[PDB]
């Protein structure tokens, strides 16, 4: 109530004439940043809001409710000046002209700005704006607390400064930290936004400090001896500085607490955990007492689809001939109707996403192991998609532009020999003819196939990319139940792709799949899908498997970029770190379960990359990161519990054999030790996915190499036509194949 | 005429940034210098719009905007950052020939900075961790050199070393640091003196290991 009363205290200052709906406006507005800010779910945000309404038309009747109470309720004094009220779009207006200046500065990564963003960064601003304005923020990885604390820090001229823990570390550490950051906010009198997560707090002896910290303004006891004496010495400097000559010791002392709490906000940055914020409660009451704390966890569905529409701007998902399904499937409730191809792509997205929250839920309630799910595995997602969609677009340009200089070859060649023929060897010629046509005929089918693959890309794209960033913590029925839900979904939508999609062969290729056999791999559908996650990921992948044939899996994957086996218990770690950042080798860490905060700046892919060099920030040092440099999490016990905020850093790869993996497992060996045929036919269908197309690719190449030499000699005996003709017959058993899919098919389903 | 006017206001304008420009780089003071701009930007204000619409004054209203943009470059330039190795590269770098002793702020700000602003900032984070480094070695030798011994009586038969947790801390603390400092763009500037306190603490890290055991051993025999 008090705070209510200062804040509006406060608003009213600047203004001279106001009328009651804008007294109304900012009492408003004061109650949602004091009451419905700390609010966790929707229902009680409802309620607060319904209620604010009810309460102020009860007492003040004979006023106009459109204007007094607005529904974008929205303060600040960015715009003009005085805390007047700022509509929400000229203020997104102004938040991304800042963003882009930022971007020009500092943090070049994209931010979408949405409606939650812009609440957010204002509340930030807010109680930035204000003496002693310690700061709590509670969401789930990645939500935007820590990137959005700096943002306004930076907007503020606050200067960010975050220490980073790492394993060992002892009190000391931290008590010298407190005394560079208070020397650098009172002393030397710059404001500072001092940030942290969670892995720093979880140690309970600086909570006491910070409590101290945070309640008096000022730390006792973190300042003795000689360091008192000299912070005497910065300090009689810094009076001087600010015309405050004074020279008894405790006088200037109490000058420096006051330039601390003047010039110093704490944010904490934590994750939302009930019994961990009650523990919190109890072992700090600061925290709740000094610290105002704002609540976001998961992104809106509105945030998701702009974020979506936002990310894929560059991928073309623009096709003409789109025909919009009747009833059509939708989560994003003010999606334009009707909607594009890219609005519809878009959707999907933010239908996989909820979907899967939903199967997380699910799970928890059959009281399976769950792993925390945060918007970062949207943007990993988001960027598998753009980067799947860029890589298959791209190969089959190239396929195409292939095959026509290869018609471009064939045409010149049909007319060089009908020149030959102007001048038993005319049968020779005229049998080359049709050969020659007939193949021609056979690569405008395969144009058509290519045209169609095309149609496909977008549907099969998002299906790869989502399985990829999206699923691998899940066993086998899990990931193919999420396929399936995906798969009906994106049917639902008319959207083109494969029915018949096979995950492990559309994301790699035979020689890859070789490799991975030489290496210790058992040929089985859920390790062949593990490795084709460990070939392809933006985040750093965490291994989970009790036999340990991932490990070695991945050093024999590794072991000519001299790949190096460290844990977290030894410690070396850190040193071995350092080697692998200035070499560049590969690094598979065992042990994740005692995790060290150091590599948190690694996992976060935090570069620094200025005047050709780029920079990863391990401890107080800079390191020159190596650019062919691959961490790898391992551990060996399924029934563990990680942390959300490893959770939202790291793709979960998971090995442990469970009721369907290993009867698929079974029944494979089955199928391939007592119904060969069957297993060769299984074969045959799977490998249909681009294989047999890509060894046709190969023998064309190798044939258009020998064409090129045309010129008397490839007429030996008139017919070079046996390359073409062995062309033609492997062409005719994948065409037969192609035919007699669906038989086959049918038949493997029986068996 | 207003022409002729304006050529005039305009001639005292440039006689004014001439006059200014004269002061050397050394005794050019960022906040003062601002502050004169500022003045000078109000100064050029305080003409008519009819003499505004001329093309000169606009180039020249132009031309201090750019040093208003430039003048956090200028501020981060004039600091104990760029030494003379920094002053050195960027010379090289922009292929211009000044003197240090001579330098001023009209060579400086012939160059255009606003343009040169990505080399600009490059040699600041250079320069910034050389700094970081030459101030981490300066505590260095300003706590070793300093440090005493903690001599301690013993029953008035002699004088003993207490205090080895604190001198032992520090020692691995600073092994450590000195090691990984070798990590780094930045190691390859004063590598020598790096090895050489590397030696340092190796030896006294050596020979107070062995002075800990002796000492606790001589102890508990003359007892
Ligand atoms: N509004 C947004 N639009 C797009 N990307 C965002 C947005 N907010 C955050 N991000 C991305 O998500 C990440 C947020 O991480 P952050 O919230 O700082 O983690 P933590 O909360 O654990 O410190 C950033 O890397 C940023 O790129």
């Amino acid at each position: 109530m008090t705070r209510w009363v200062r804040g509006i205290f406060e608003a009213l200052r600047p203004l001279e004439t106001l009328p009651v709906e804008g007294l109304i406006r900012i009492w408003a507005h004061e109650a949602l940043r004091l009451f419905q800010d700390r609010l966790v779910e929707d229902e009680e945000r409802r309620w607060t809001d319904e209620n604010i309404d009810t309460v102020a038309l009860k007492h003040f009747p004979n006023i106009d409710r459109e204007k007094a109470m607005s529904r974008p309720i929205l303060y600040s004094n960015w715009l003009s000046k005085d805390y007047i009220p700022v509509d929400q779009e000229e203020l997104r207006d102004y938040v991304k002209a800042r963003l882009k200046v930022f971007y020009e500065e500092e943090l070049d990564v994209p931010l979408v700005l949405f409606n939650e963003v812009l609440d957010h960064v204002l509340r930030i601003d807010r109680i930035f704006r204000q003496p002693q304005g310690h700061l709590l923020l509670i969401g789930v990885s990645g939500a935007g607390k820590t990137t959005l604390s700096r943002f306004v820090a930076w907007m503020n001229g606050l200067s960010v400064y975050q220490i980073k823990v790492h394993r060992k570390y002892t009190g000391e550490d931290f008590d010298e930290d407190l005394r560079t950051v208070l020397r650098r906010s009172g002393c030397k009198n710059e404001k500072i936004a001092f940030i942290m997560d969670e892995s720093n707090v979880l140690d309970s002896g600086f909570l006491e400090r910070m409590n101290t910290l945070l309640a008096n303004g000022e730390v006792p006891g973190l300042f003795e001896g000689d360091e008192y004496a000299t912070l005497m010495t910065q300090c009689k400097e810094g009076a001087q500085k600010e015309g405050l000559m004074l020279d008894s010791h405790e006088e200037l002392y109490k000058w420096f607490t006051s330039q601390v709490i003047r010039n110093l906000h704490v944010v904490f940055t934590m994750n939302p955990s009930s019994e961990g914020l009650k523990d919190r409660a109890a072992t700090s009451p600061a925290l709740f007492n000094r610290c105002v704390l704002n609540w976001f966890g998961d992104w809106s569905t509105e945030a998701l689809y702009q974020v979506g529409k936002e990310f894929t701007s560059k991928m073309d998902l623009e096709k003409p001939n789109y025909i919009v399904p009747d009833y059509m499937p939708v989560v994003y409730d003010k999606l334009p109707q009707p909607p594009s191809h890219r609005e519809a792509i878009v959707n999907s997205c933010v239908f996989v996403h909820q979907t899967l929250h939903q199967a997380n839920a699910r799970l928890a309630k059959r009281g399976g192991r769950t792993m925390a799910i945060t918007p970062r595995h949207y943007l990993d997602f988001i960027n598998h998609y753009a980067n799947l969609f860029h890589e298959k677009r791209s190969e089959l340009e190239e396929q195409q532009m292939h095959l026509n200089v290869g018609l471009r070859k064939i045409k010149e060649t049909v007319d060089q020999v009908e020149e030959l023929r102007r001048d038993a060897k005319v049968n020779r010629s005229t049998a080359l003819l049709k050969s020659l046509s007939a193949e021609r005929e056979r690569w405008e089918k395969t144009s058509e196939t290519f045209k169609n693959q095309m149609s496909t890309i977008a549907g099969d794209c998002l299906l790869s990319a989502a399985f990829i960033a999206y699923a691998g913590y899940f066993d086998q029925q899990m990931r193919q139940n999420l396929f399936t839900t995906w798969s009906h979904h994106l049917q639902q939508a008319n959207i083109q792709f494969r029915t018949d999609i096979a995950r492990t062969e559309y994301l790699s290729n035979a020689d890859e799949r070789l490799r991975w056999q030489a290496s210790s791999l058992p040929a089985d559908d859920l390790c062949t899908e593990n490795a084709i996650m460990l070939k392809r990921f933006n985040r750093y992948p965490l291994i989970i498997d009790p036999s340990g044939q991932a490990t070695e899996f991945i050093m024999n994957e590794y072991k000519d970029r001299k790949i190096t086996r460290t844990s977290f218990l030894d410690d070396a770690f850190r040193k071995n770190l350092e080697s692998a950042l200035r070499f560049g080798n590969p690094l598979l860490v065992q042990d994740v379960e005692s995790y060290d905060p150091v590599l948190n700046p690694v996992l976060n892919r935090e570069v620094r990359r200025t005047g050709g060099r780029v920079l990863i920030t391990l401890g107080d040092q800079d390191i020159d990161l190596s650019p062919s440099f691959v961490i790898f999490l391992s551990t060996r016990d399924p029934t563990v519990e990680f942390p959300p905020d490893l959770c939202s850093r790291v793709t979960f790869v998971n090995f442990t054999v469970t009721r369907s993996s290993l009867q698929s497992q079974c029944l494979n060996e089955v199928l391939k030790a007592e119904r060969p045929d069957v297993d060769e036919k299984r074969s045959d269908l799977l490998k249909l996915q681009g294989e047999f197309q890509l060894r046709l690719r190969q023998l064309e190449k190798s044939l258009l190499q020998a064409l090129n030499e045309v010129k008397g000699r490839i007429l030996d005996d008139d017919t070079i036509i046996t390359t073409l003709e062995n062309l033609k017959r492997e062409a005719a058993e994948v065409t037969r194949k192609v035919e007699e899919t669906d038989i086959v098919m049918q038949e493997v389903e029986t068996v | 005429q207003d022409l002729k006017g304006v050529w005039s206001e305009l001639s005292k304008v440039w006689e004014q940034i001439d006059q200014m420009k004269e002061q050397p780089w050394v005794s050019v003071q960022p906040r003062k210098l601002r502050q004169n701009l500022d003045a000078l930007l109000n100064q050029l204000k305080s003409f008519p719009a009819r003499l505004r619409q001329y093309a000169s004054y606009e180039f020249v209203q132009r031309l201090l905007k750019g040093y208003m943009k430039i003048n956090m470059l200028v501020i981060e330039l004039k600091s104990e950052a760029l030494k003379d190795r920094h002053w050195k590269q960027l010379m090289k770098r922009l292929h211009v020939n000044w003197v240090v002793s001579e330098l001023t702020l009209g060579q400086i700000w012939d160059v255009d900075l606003q343009k040169n602003e990505a080399i600009v900032k490059d040699v600041l984070l250079v320069a910034q961790g050389e700094m970081a480094l030459e101030e981490f070695l300066k505590q260095i030798r300003e706590v070793w050199n300093t440090y005493e011994l903690d001599l301690v009586n013993y029953q008035n038969k002699c004088r003993l070393i207490r205090g080895w947790d604190d001198l032992f801390n520090k020692v691995k603390e600073h092994i450590n640091s000195v090691s990984a400092m070798k990590l780094s763009p930045y190691y390859k500037v004063f590598e020598e003196d790096a090895l050489s306190w590397e030696d340092k603490l190796n030896r006294i890290m050596a020979l107070f290991d062995v002075w800990i055991d002796v000492q606790r051993r001589w102890v508990y025999l003359e007892g």
